[PDB]
């Protein structure tokens, strides 16, 4: 009686599907199938035998073959089911930067997909599967928590879906959502190390280094560094989960006082920061103001710096003093440091150029080749140049020990001169036959 | 034969799932509630249908080849005696759309029936035919014809009374009915 | 015509 | 005059003043259904004036290339006022028809055509396979027809052009020789003669009322006996009309209407 | 009544009443009831739309050894079953069904004279039509636009049962094969609507054609 | 068992 061929088949979603109708009976006047689609209905033998071919099967359908025997109107029935995968498999958003030690849930949701008796939606870490579960829902979500380790690097996760068709004579369809990498970190509740100089001069260039270590993944890691409302640009170095970075800086005027220098460090939503002092410098020198620099024996002499009651020193000038030196000494107070700057300056007293006969005899006589000491001194402030001269040339070895020759014979003048004026001696050498 | 045929038989209406082969099926369904929809259907092939058949009216024409004549169908409301209501019975012949729906039924040879101290109603559907006689087996080209009801109003009941309960539905022949050509009844088999 | 056998 | 002639049903009136007579199929009128002869038990719905009178085709175009027509009772009737309501609002439906067949041309044309109708005009299928297979579509075009052809091309494999009449001219579709058309009621449109043709057809069947829904009892025939010719060009063209009036119309079995399966 | 006045030959069935394993379908013959299995009274009636008539049978039986199995059989009673439409069609070829309780049926002992019998003008009509140029059933709105099709046509509506021939003898050790012919006239006849003759070779059931032979 | 299975009540 009454037989269709296939009785089930599965076909994909658009497709045309092949039924052979046929039935048992003597005079079958009727043999039709049933359904709601365009159908081409070819011949084998007439009634007994018929093949459809039914155009566009969208979903799943069962058309029945109907006969019309007079004595028997039976009918049998095919199932048709038709094929789609998911038309959106991916993970829920999350944040790319996760703390290391904590949970992590990963939720992937799958759009569509039939038939949903053959579907499985597995999460992946990398080519790994950490849970597998038929779709259920809509979308059909599958969820897992995941122990974020430092293992968990660029640790890509993925969702993929199966369509596992194969027990019904086709294939596996599998369909992949984008990869989510695992940004983590870890930057330890400790300051950076922060190197700079705590004095800086003005108009001058300075150097400030900072460095961290223990932190990852430090090539994502911002580093701010600056001095003051001076914002610096750093050249980072990257190391072994570290990094130093060296930056220069340049001071004005307007910058003079006590500035602070800072580097942080961030990473996240946190951020390690150290805070250091830089005093910008200008010290004038302590200038030493001498009423008269150069003064005679006996004048009063006035002292004064220059750069609460007026201080000055006040002396009455001594020959003694002559060469003698005066200070002013200043300190300065910059970042918490004692700064020290002072002036020395000379004073020159004064005494005209002297030869007493006492210190400069106007005659000798000495045997010839004795051995002798001429003696000539002048005195004064400043300190006159001496030259005793004979014939205008010959000078008489004054201050050292001598071999007297006949050559030193003669009368030399000598000549004491100074910016104070000049004295003039003569002096008489007789050379005795030794 | 024919004077048998004439006999009023019940028909196996509501011959359904857990309810074909037991008594239940010569029970048909009726309520308080108002629905739209049919109470029955029946194709009018009378020996070949799946309820007709082993009626005795079905029994006798399934004996012999072809047939003709005017069929009456009774129907008996066995409610209780508080129980009001008005239905349509009725016979549409064939060849147009089936009466899903109580406006296309209305449309044929109809009767409403009136639920009341008569008890019964019957409800006749006329020899209408291309054929001078139809075909016992069931036939696409002398056609039958459908049989329906529906409800008009509804069946109302008042206090403490039963919701919900039944009638009967008898087939007989009218006398203008007469078979033709003996052979042999496909309803019953021996062993070889 | 065909026959049968 | 034989040749002019008025007929009148309805509200509806044909004249012709070059005709060729009038034919009653067979000698005999249209009657209703008698009482002895009844079948049906209900009252019958006769419809008379609105629907028996004339109904008039889409006209055709008769051209040298032209090989021939063909209409079905009452499919071409289906969809016309009255009739067709009163033919779908019922089971059972009867009727006989006035054919009138209008095609004029000039005295210097030629040209013959032969108006057969023939009862039970079952043709052919298109298809060698299986056998007198023609969907209720292709078996019933309405007011448009069918058109013969000098071909047949049967799609052997196919459920499209093989599920449709192979309307063969010289053998009507049928396997007969269309010379020997001659024995069914029938006039001829010899230009040189007539212009109209007029055939008055009762209702034929083996049954007294049957299922229009079913059966188309007769069908309307025209082939150009002697081709379309005119003097000067290559390709005339004459227009050919047919209207047609249902006659004795009744009808048994009144329920919803057939709506069956279109496009 | 004369032009129609001879017993002309219809179907040929073959049964072949054996004893080996797959031929207890070999025993018994079904045949549908039709008039188209020959073409000579075929025409004959095809020249007219209507007919309307009496009906008288002649069977012919004819029985011979198929291979090298020239032996031994015992004399040959057939049965000769009519089944109308909505019956107990048979299993095998000796069962149940073959009782004929109330299905008209002939036994025909082989030798002797040709076995014949009258049957009336049994239609479902007024009169047999040849033709019939309509659906069975009404194809409806949502079905299938091109509904229909294979429910056109006489081919589609007009059964009128079966005939079941079989042996009635049991399967003897040789195998032997029956050939019986079915000869129909037409008597107390008349006809309606003329039509022309077939000029073109027939197929089957219907009215269709061929391409090689036109 | 006589009887056949029947879809609905509501079968045509
Ligand atoms: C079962 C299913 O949906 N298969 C489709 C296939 O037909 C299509 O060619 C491809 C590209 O769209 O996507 C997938
Ligand atoms: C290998 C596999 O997945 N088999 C399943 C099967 O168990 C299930 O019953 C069927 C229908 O939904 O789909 C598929
Ligand atoms: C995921 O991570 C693994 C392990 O490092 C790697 O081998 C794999 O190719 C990654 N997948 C993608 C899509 O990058
Ligand atoms: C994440 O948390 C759940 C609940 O504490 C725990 O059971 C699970 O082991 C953790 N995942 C991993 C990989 O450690
Ligand atoms: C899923 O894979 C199929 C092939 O298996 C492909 O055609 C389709 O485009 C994929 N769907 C998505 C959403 O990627
Ligand atoms: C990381 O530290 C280990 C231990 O010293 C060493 O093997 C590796 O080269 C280091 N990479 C660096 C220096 O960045
Ligand atoms: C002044 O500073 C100099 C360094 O340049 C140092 O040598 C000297 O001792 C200081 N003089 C004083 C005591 O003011
Ligand atoms: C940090 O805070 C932001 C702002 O709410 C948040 O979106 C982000 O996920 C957090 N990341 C962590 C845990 O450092």
């Amino acid at each position: 009686q009454t037989s269709v061929s296939p009785s089930k088949v599965i076909l994909p979603r658009g497709g045309s599907v092949l039924v052979t109708c046929s039935t048992s009976c003597d005079q079958p006047m009727l043999l039709g199938i049933e359904t709601p689609l365009p159908k081409k209905e070819l011949l084998l033998p007439g009634n007994n035998r018929k093949v459809y071919e039914l155009s566009n099967v969208q979903e799943d359908s069962q058309p029945m073959c109907y006969s019309n025997c007079p004595d028997g109107q039976s009918t049998a029935k095919t199932f048709l089911t038709v094929y789609w995968t998911p038309e959106r498999v991916e993970l829920a958003p999350l944040p790319s930067w996760q703390p290391v030690g904590k949970n992590l849930t990963l939720r992937c949701q799958v759009e569509g997909g039939a038939p949903r008796a053959n579907l499985t939606v597995v999460l992946l870490r990398g080519e790994k599967e950490l849970k597998r579960e038929p779709a259920v829902g809509e979308p059909a979500e599958v969820t897992t928590t995941v122990l974020v380790r430092r293992d968990h690097h660029g640790a890509n996760f993925s969702c993929r879906t199966e369509l596992d068709l194969r027990p019904q004579g086709l294939e596996l369809f599998e369909n992949t959502s984008a990869p989510y990498q695992l940004q983590t970190f870890v930057l330890p509740a400790t300051p950076p190390q922060l190197v700079s100089p705590r004095v800086l001069e003005v108009d001058t260039q300075g150097t400030v280094v900072c460095s961290l270590d223990g932190l990852f993944p430090v090539s994502e890691a911002q580093v701010h560094l600056a001095l003051g409302d001076q914002r610096l640009n750093p050249t980072v170095t990257y190391g072994n989960d570290s990094f130093s970075a060296k930056a220069s800086v340049s001071v004005t005027a307007e910058d003079e006082g006590t500035q602070r220098l800072t580097c942080a460090v961030i990473l996240g939503n946190q951020s390690q920061e150290t805070l250091q002092t830089v005093t910008i410098y200008s010290f004038p020198a302590p200038n030493v103001i001498l009423t008269k620099p150069e003064v005679s024996e006996g004048t009063e002499v006035t002292v004064k710096c220059e750069a609460g009651p007026r201080a000055q020193l006040l002396l009455k000038a001594t020959p003694e003093d002559n060469g003698r030196s005066f200070s002013c000494s200043a300190t300065l107070e910059v970042a918490g440091q004692l700064i020290h700057k002072n002036q020395t300056r000379e004073l020159r007293v004064l005494y005209g150029p002297r030869l007493d006969e006492r210190d400069c005899p106007g005659n000798w006589t000495w045997p010839e080749n004795s051995q002798q000491t001429p003696m000539c001194q002048a005195w004064g402030n400043p300190l006159p140049e001496l030259k005793c001269l004979k014939d205008g040339t010959f000078p008489l070895p004054i201050g050292e020990s001598v071999t007297v020759t006949r050559d030193l014979e003669g009368t030399y003048l000598c000549r004491a001169r100074s910016t104070q004026g000049e004295v003039t001696r003569e002096v008489t050498v007789n050379v005795l036959s030794p | 034969m024919m004077e048998l045929a004439e006999i009023d038989t019940l028909i196996p209406m509501n011959a359904v799932d857990g309810k074909v082969n037991t008594m239940e099926m010569y029970q048909i369904p009726l309520n308080d509630n108002l629905s739209k929809a049919p109470i029955f259907c029946l194709s009018l092939s009378p020996a070949s249908d799946k309820r007709l058949s082993h009626t005795m009216l079905g029994e006798i024409l399934n004996y012999y080849t072809h047939w003709t004549g005017s069929i009456r169908f009774t129907f008996l409301f066995c409610g209780s005696m508080m129980a009001t209501g008005k239905l349509l019975l009725s016979y549409s012949p064939p060849g147009a759309k089936p009466p899903t729906n109580r406006k296309d039924a209305m449309l044929g040879t109809h009767i409403i029936w009136d639920l009341g101290l008569q008890s019964s109603c019957s409800m006749v559907a006329p020899w209408i035919s291309n054929t001078v006689y139809r075909r016992c087996a069931r036939d696409d080209f002398t056609e039958g014809g459908f049989i329906t009801c529906f409800y008009q109003t509804r069946i109302v009941v008042p206090a403490s009374t039963p919701t919900s309960m039944f009638m009967l539905g008898f087939v007989s022949a009218c006398p203008d009915f007469s078979v033709r050509l003996l052979k042999d009844t496909p309803h019953i088999s021996q062993s070889k | 015509l065909i026959g049968r056998t | 005059s034989d040749r002019v002639r008025q007929i009148t049903l309805g509200n509806s009136t044909i004249t012709t003043q070059e005709a060729a007579n009038a034919i009653v199929a067979y000698g005999e009128w249209p009657t209703y259904i008698n009482d002895s002869e009844a079948n049906p038990v209900d009252a019958p719905t006769e419809p008379d004036v609105s629907s028996n009178r004339f109904y008039t085709l889409e006209s055709v175009s008769w051209k040298t290339t032209s090989r021939g027509w063909w209409w079905k009772l009452p499919d071409c009737l289906k969809d016309m006022g009255m009739f067709g309501q009163n033919m779908y609002y019922h089971y059972l439906g009867r009727s006989g028809y006035t054919i009138h067949v209008q095609c004029n041309a000039s005295k210097f044309h030629q040209g013959a055509l032969g108006v057969f109708l023939i009862p039970e005009f079952v043709m052919a299928c298109n298809t060698e396979s299986k056998t007198s297979y023609v969907s209720y579509i292709n078996a019933n075009p309405g007011e448009r027809g069918g058109e013969f052809t000098n071909t047949y091309n049967p799609s052997n494999t196919d459920a499209s052009e093989g599920r449709k009449f192979a309307a063969l001219d010289y053998l009507l579709g049928s396997g007969v020789l269309a010379g020997n058309a001659f024995v069914y009621p029938h006039q001829i449109i010899n230009l040189r003669t007539n212009n109209s043709a007029t055939i008055v057809v009762p209702y034929v069947n083996s049954l007294v009322i049957d299922c229009m829904a079913k059966h188309n009892n007769w069908g309307i025939v025209i082939l150009p006996l002697a081709p379309l010719a005119f003097a000067a060009t290559s390709s005339p063209q004459v227009p050919i009309t047919v209207t047609i009036a249902p006659m004795c119309t009744e009808f048994n079995g009144l329920r919803n209407i057939t709506v069956p399966v279109h496009q | 009544e004369s032009f129609f006045g001879r017993a002309a030959c219809v179907t040929i069935l073959s049964l072949t009443n054996s004893s080996k394993s797959g031929e207890e379908k070999k025993h018994f013959n079904i045949w549908n009831i039709t008039y188209t299995d020959t073409v000579q009274l075929r025409r004959k009636l095809e020249f007219f739309t209507y007919s309307r008539f009496d009906l008288e049978m002649t069977f012919v039986f004819t029985e011979n050894y198929p291979s090298t199995a020239s032996g031994e059989v015992r004399n040959q009673v057939y049965q000769i079953m009519y089944i109308p439409p909505g019956a107990p069609r048979p299993s095998s070829w000796d069962d149940y069904t073959w009782q004929s309780s109330s299905n008209p049926s002939i036994f025909y002992m082989y030798g002797n004279a040709p076995p014949r019998m009258s049957i009336p003008y049994v239609g479902i009509a007024n009169a047999y039509s040849h033709f019939y140029d309509g659906f069975a059933r009404v194809p409806l709105e949502g079905e299938n636009t091109d509904a229909g099709d294979t429910f056109y046509g006489l081919v589609s509506i007009n059964d009128f049962g079966v005939l079941a021939v079989r042996a009635v003898n049991r399967s003897n050790p040789h195998t032997i094969h029956t050939s019986v012919r079915v000869y129909m006239k037409p008597k107390h006849i008349r006809c309606w609507c003329p039509r022309p003759p077939r000029a073109v070779l027939y197929r089957g059931e219907g009215v269709d054609m061929i391409s090689s032979a036109i | 068992l006589p009887l056949t299975k029947v879809d609905s009540i509501t079968t045509f």
